[PDB]
């Protein structure tokens, strides 16, 4: 009866593994990007062009 | 004349010197405006965020 028990554990340690080792593959993708600021410096134009 | 010569002269150099002064100040005014407006604009995506 131990056995046939821990049989289904066993097995289930392969769905585990599947859903947690897998996961590692990359988690950095919270790291967010630059986002810098100005702080009145890249004002550096008059009103010549607009358009572009 | 000479005299409402040099008064002319004087005015004329003294009122363009304010207006490029007072246009200048315009600019920057508007550009600290963008500053503020652009600045409470994150202010209210952090306050989102933490909530």
């Amino acid at each position: 009866l131990g056995t046939r028990a821990k049989e289904s554990l066993d097995l289930r340690a392969h769905l585990k593994q599947v859903k947690k080792e897998d996961i590692e593959k990359e988690n950095r993708e919270v790291g967010d990007w630059r986002k810098n600021i100005d702080a009145l410096s890249g004002m550096e134009g008059r009103k010549k062009k607009f358009e572009g | 004349l000479k005299d409402a010569q040099e008064k002319l002269e004087l005015a004329e150099k003294k009122a363009t010197d304010a207006e490029a002064d007072v246009a200048s100040l315009n600019r920057r005014i508007q550009l600290v405006e963008e500053e503020l407006d652009r600045a409470q604009e994150r202010l209210a995506t952090a306050l989102q965020k933490l909530e």
